[PDB]
C-alpha cells in the first residue's frame, strides 16, 4: 500500500502506480532494433527483402509480403514449406536463397541428406 | 623396481569419465548512440563531433557475434549425411540408451543431455543463435549413429557397416589388446560399459558443480552487462547522472560542457566492455577450437595421444550437447589386478638368442612363458612366436632354456 | 581525442596480432606434422 | 590520467596472461605426451 | 635419386635436446584508490563519482591470479601418487645422476 | 608501494621439484604404465627395448648395443650439462 513504483534487478524502472486511480502499470520499453537488408547480389537481381531484428510486424509500418521469424519480422520473402540448405542465414534456424517466376523464399535450415546404415 | 622383474595385469576395468568445453557465449549487440544518450538530440549532434567511435564498437560487437556461429559450426556441423540408428538395438549386449535420442519426449533429448539442460534496455539486444538447440541435438545424434553403426569409416569417406561387437574388437586391437580378450568376455565388458554410464549419469545429477566451466562463461557474460548498465547511471563528476536534467535547468553552455563530460564517461565505459569482450570472446574461440579438435580426433576415430581422449588408453568417446558447449564421455580400457613376474630379454636354445616376436616372456616361478605386454595369457614358447638374431654372447641378461617347434609329428 | 584513438588502434593491433600468432602456429604445426610426416590424427592433415 | 593508466596497465597485462595461458597449455599438453608416453608427432617431442 | 637406389643407416645417435616454456607469471594486485590517490579523502571522495571503475580492475587481476594459479598446477600436478626411485640404482648402465 | 602488492605461489618451489622428481621417478621405473592406470615395473633395459621397437626398429638392435647407447646417453645429458652451463642466453623465454 505504501509503494509507488517499483524497479527491476538493474535499478531500472519498470512499474508506476497511477496517482489517481491506485493501479500498477507496467511500463516496456518503445520497440527498437536493427534493420537488415538480404539481397542475392547485384549480379543476380536487384530485389531485397528486409529483417527488423527482435521486433514485432504490428510497430513495423509505424517507423510485400509479411512473415514473422524469431529473429524477427522478415519483409519481402515468401515462406515456403520446403528444407534446403543453408544459403543466407537469417537466424534461429531460418535462412533465405534466390529460388524460381523468380523471388526470394525464406524456408527452415536442413542438416543435410537423410541416411541409415543397414 | 629389480632388474629381472616385471608385472603385468591380469584383468582390466571399462571406465567412462565426462568432459565439459564451451563452445560458444551469448550475441549481444550494444547501439553507441542510444545508450550514451537515446533521447536528446542536442546529445547527439555533440556526440557526432567525435568521429567514428561509434562504428568500430558495432563492427567489433558483429565480427564477435559471426564469431559465435562459426565456433558452433565449426565444434559441431562435422557430418555431411544425417546417420539414423536402426529401430532393433541388438548391439551385443552393449547398451545407449542414455546416450541415444528419446523420441517419447518433444525435444528428441536424450536423458543426459536433459540433465544437463535442466542442470544449467538502454538500446542492448540479444541476438538468436543461427542453429537452434534441435538442430545441435541432431548432430549429436547423427554423430552417435555413425559412431555406433560404423565407426571409424563414417568420418573418412563412405559409411560402411560393421557390428559393434567387432568394432569394439578392432579397438582393443588398436591398443596392444588382441581380439580373443574382448571376445571371450564379451558379456562382462557390456556390463562394465552400461554400469559405467549409469554412474555417469548418476555423477551428472548429484554433484551442483559438475557444469562449471558453462555457468562461468554465462556469469561473465550477464556480470558485465550488469556493470555496464550500474555505469550507465553516474554523474562522471557532472551535476546529475540524467542529461534531461543537465539540458533543462543549465544554460546552454554549461549544459553543452556538462554533457560532454557525461558522454566521456559513457564512452569510455563502452569502450572497456567492448575491449574486455574481444578478449572473452578470443578465450572462447581457442575453447571451441579445442573441442572441434576433440570431436574430430576422439569420436571420429581412435586416439593414441596420451592424455587427450580420457584417462587411460581410448577406445571410443561419445558427444553430448550442452548449452553454450559440449560434453564427451570418454570410454578408456584401464589395466587392473597385476601380478608379479620374472623376466628375461632373451632365451638361449642352441647357442642362438630367441627374442619375441610381440610380447615379453615371463615365468611362473618355474617354467617361461609369452605373454602379452598388457593382459596376461601365457603361452608356451614356440617357433613360430619367437626370431632368432645372434648367438648367445652379446645378450646382458639371457636365459637358458628351450623353446618347441611344431615340425615334429 | 587523438592519443585516445591511437591507443584504440595499438589495443585492436595487439589482439589481432595474437589471433595471427594462433594461427601461425597452427601452420607451423601442420607444416611439421603432414609435410615432413605422415599424420594419424583424423581430419587434421585433410579429409580421409 | 591516472585512470587511463591503470586501464591501459591492466589491458596489457590481460592480454600478457592469455599469452601465457597459451604457452602452459602447450606446456601441459607436452607433459601429458612427451613424458608420460611416447608421441608420434614429428617434432613435436624433439627433433628426430 | 634414382628409381632403384636406396640408403639404408647403418648406425644411429642418442641425441638429447632442451626445451623451455613458461607456464606461470608473476600474481600482482594493485590497489585502485591507493594508487590513485592514497590519503587526500576530497581525491577519494571524487572518485567514488565515477562509478564502479575500482572494482573492474581488481576482479581482472584476481582472475589472472587465478590463472597463474591454475596454469601451474595443470601442468605440474599429473600424477595422483608421489613415486620414489629404488635406494640401489642400477638401470642397466644408464646413468641419471 | 603505491598501493600494489605481490602475492605468494600456491605451489611452492619444494613443492614443484617434488612433483617433477616424482614423474622422473615413475617415467624411470614404471614406463608409461603409471600414466594409464596402474604402475607396473618394468627394467629400464626392457623398458628401451619397447621404446626402440616403437620407432619400427627391433629390440635386438638395443639389446646388441646397450653399452654403447648407454655411453651415449650419458655423454647427451653431459654435453646439456655444459651447454646450459656455459651459455647463459639460453632462457631467454623466463628472463
Ligand atoms: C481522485 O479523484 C477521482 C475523481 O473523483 C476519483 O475517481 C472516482 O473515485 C470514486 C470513489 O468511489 C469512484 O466512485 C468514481 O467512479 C471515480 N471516478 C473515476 C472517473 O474514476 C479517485 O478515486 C480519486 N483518487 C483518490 C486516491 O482519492
Ligand atoms: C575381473 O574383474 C571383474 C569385476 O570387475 C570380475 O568379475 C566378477 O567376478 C566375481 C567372481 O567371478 C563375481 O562374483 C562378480 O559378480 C563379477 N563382477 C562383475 C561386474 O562381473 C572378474 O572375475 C575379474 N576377472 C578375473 C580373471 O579375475
Ligand atoms: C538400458 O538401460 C536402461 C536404463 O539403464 C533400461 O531401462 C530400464 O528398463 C527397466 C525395465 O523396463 C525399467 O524398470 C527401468 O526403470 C529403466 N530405466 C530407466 C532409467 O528408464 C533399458 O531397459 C536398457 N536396455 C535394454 C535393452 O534392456
Ligand atoms: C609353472 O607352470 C606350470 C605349467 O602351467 C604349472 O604347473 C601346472 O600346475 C597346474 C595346477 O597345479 C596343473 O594342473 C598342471 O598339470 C601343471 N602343469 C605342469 C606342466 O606342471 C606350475 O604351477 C607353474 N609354477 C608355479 C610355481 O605355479
Ligand atoms: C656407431 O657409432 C659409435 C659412436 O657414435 C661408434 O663407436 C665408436 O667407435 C670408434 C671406433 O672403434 C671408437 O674409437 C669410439 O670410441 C666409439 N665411440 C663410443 C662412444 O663408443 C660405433 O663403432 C659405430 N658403429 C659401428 C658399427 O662402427
Ligand atoms: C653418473 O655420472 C656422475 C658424473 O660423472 C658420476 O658422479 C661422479 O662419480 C665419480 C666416482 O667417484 C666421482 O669421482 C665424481 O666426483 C662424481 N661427479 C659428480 C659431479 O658428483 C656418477 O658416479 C655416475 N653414476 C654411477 C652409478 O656411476
Ligand atoms: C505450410 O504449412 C502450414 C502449416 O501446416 C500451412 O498452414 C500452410 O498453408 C503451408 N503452406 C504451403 C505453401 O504449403
Ligand atoms: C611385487 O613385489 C613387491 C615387493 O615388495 C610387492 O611390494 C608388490 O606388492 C608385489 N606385487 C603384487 C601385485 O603383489
Ligand atoms: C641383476 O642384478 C643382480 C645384482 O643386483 C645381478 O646379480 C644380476 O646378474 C643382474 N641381472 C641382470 C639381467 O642384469
Ligand atoms: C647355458 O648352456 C650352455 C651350454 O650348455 C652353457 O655353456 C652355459 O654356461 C649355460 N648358461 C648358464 C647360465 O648356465
Amino acid at each position: 500500500p505504501f509503494q509507488q513504483f517499483g524497479r527491476d534487478i538493474a535499478d531500472t524502472t519498470d512499474a508506476v502506480r497511477d496517482p489517481q486511480t491506485l493501479e500498477i502499470l507496467d511500463i516496456t520499453p518503445c520497440s527498437f532494433g536493427g534493420v537488415s537488408v538480404i539481397t542475392p547480389g547485384t549480379n543476380t537481381s536487384n530485389q531485397v527483402a528486409v529483417l527488423y531484428q527482435g521486433v514485432n510486424c504490428t510497430e513495423v509500418p509505424v517507423a510485400s509480403n509479411v512473415f514473422q521469424t524469431r529473429a524477427g519480422c522478415l519483409i519481402g520473402a515468401e515462406h515456403v514449406n520446403n528444407s534446403y540448405e543453408c544459403d543466407i542465414p537469417i537466424g534461429a534456424g531460418i535462412c533465405a536463397s534466390y529460388q524460381t517466376s523468380q523471388s526470394i523464399i525464406a524456408y527452415t535450415m536442413s542438416l543435410g541428406a537423410e541416411n541409415s546404415v543397414a | 623396481y629389480s632388474n629381472n622383474s616385471i608385472a603385468i595385469p591380469t584383468n582390466f576395468t571399462i571406465s567412462v569419465t565426462t568432459e565439459i568445453l564451451p563452445v560458444s557465449m551469448t550475441k549481444t549487440s550494444v547501439d553507441c548512440t542510444m545508450y550514451i544518450c537515446g533521447d536528446s538530440t542536442e546529445c547527439s549532434n555533440l556526440l557526432l563531433q567525435y568521429g567514428s567511435f561509434c562504428t568500430q564498437l558495432n563492427r567489433a560487437l558483429t565480427g564477435i557475434a559471426v564469431e559465435q556461429d562459426k565456433n558452433t559450426q565449426e565444434v559441431f556441423a562435422q557430418v555431411k549425411q544425417i546417420y539414423k540408428t536402426p529401430p532393433i538395438k541388438d548391439f551385443g549386449g552393449f547398451n545407449f540408451s542414455q546416450i541415444l535420442p528419446d523420441p517419447s519426449k518433444p525435444s528428441k533429448r536424450s536423458f543426459i543431455e536433459d540433465l544437463l539442460f535442466n542442470k544449467v534496455f538502454n538500446g542492448l539486444t540479444v541476438l538468436p543463435p543461427l542453429l537452434t538447440d534441435e538442430m545441435i541435438a541432431q548432430y549429436t545424434s547423427a554423430l552417435l549413429a555413425g559412431t555406433i553403426t560404423s565407426g571409424w569409416t563414417f568420418g573418412a569417406g563412405a559409411a560402411l557397416q560393421i557390428p559393434f561387437a567387432m568394432q569394439m574388437a578392432y579397438r582393443f586391437n588398436g591398443i596392444g589388446v588382441t581380439q580373443n580378450v574382448l571376445y571371450e568376455n564379451q558379456k562382462l565388458i557390456a556390463n562394465q560399459f552400461n554400469s559405467a554410464i549409469g554412474k555417469i549419469q548418476d555423477s551428472l545429477s548429484s554433484t551442483a558443480s559438475a557444469l562449471g566451466k558453462l555457468q562461468n562463461v554465462v556469469n561473465q557474460n550477464a556480470q558485465a552487462l550488469n556493470t555496464l548498465v550500474k555505469q550507465l547511471s553516474s554523474n562522471f563528476g557532472a551535476i546529475s547522472s540524467v542529461l534531461n536534467d543537465i539540458l533543462s535547468r543549465l544554460d546552454p553552455p554549461e549544459a553543452e560542457v556538462q554533457i560532454d563530460r557525461l558522454i566521456t564517461g559513457r564512452l569510455q565505459s563502452l569502450q572497456t566492455y567492448v575491449t574486455q569482450q574481444l578478449i572473452r570472446a578470443a578465450e572462447i574461440r581457442a575453447s571451441a577450437n579445442l573441442a572441434a579438435t576433440k570431436m574430430s580426433e576422439c569420436v571420429l576415430g581412435q586416439s593414441k595421444r596420451v592424455d587427450f581422449c580420457g584417462k587411460g588408453y581410448h577406445l571410443m568417446s561419445f558427444p553430448q550437447s550442452a548449452p553454450h558447449g559440449v560434453v564427451f564421455l570418454h570410454v578408456t580400457y584401464v589395466p587392473a589386478q597385476e601380478k608379479n613376474f620374472t623376466t628375461a630379454p632373451a632365451i638361449c636354445h642352441d647357442g642362438k638368442a630367441h627374442f619375441p616376436r610381440e610380447g615379453v616372456f615371463v615365468s611362473n616361478g618355474t617354467h617361461w612363458f609369452v605373454t602379452q605386454r598388457n593382459f596376461y595369457e601365457p603361452q608356451i614358447i614356440t617357433t613360430d612366436n619367437t626370431f632368432v638374431s645372434g648367438n648367445c654372447d652379446v645378450v646382458i641378461g639371457i636365459v637358458n632354456n628351450t623353446v618347441y617347434d611344431p615340425l615334429q609329428p
